């Protein structure tokens, strides 16, 4: 089953890259939200 | 007397054997492509 997992690991690799970038985009969004007078972050 | 006998005729065409031949050829060609690429069936899964 590993050798078959190789066939789809490319889908999984691009998915993982997209997830990393989306989490960086979320982190910058949260950073900007910090300076918006929201008491949740406290 | 054949009009009260002789059974019922069939328009039969042997297209199943042709289909089997084509399927076998497809299996052979996919196998040969796998071999030349150096990627066996057992090595895909």
């Amino acid at each position: 089953t590993l050798q078959s997992s190789h066939i789809t690991e490319w889908l999984f690799t691009i998915h993982d890259d997209v997830k990393k970038r989306a989490l960086e985009c979320f982190l910058e969004t949260a950073k900007v939200a910090l300076k918006g007078r929201n008491k949740k972050f406290q | 007397g054949a009009l009260n006998n002789a059974g019922k005729g069939m328009i039969e065409t042997n297209i199943g054997n042709y289909i089997q031949q084509q399927i076998n050829l497809l299996e052979f060609i996919k196998m040969e492509m796998a071999d030349v690429a150096g990627i066996s069936k057992q090595r895909e899964g």
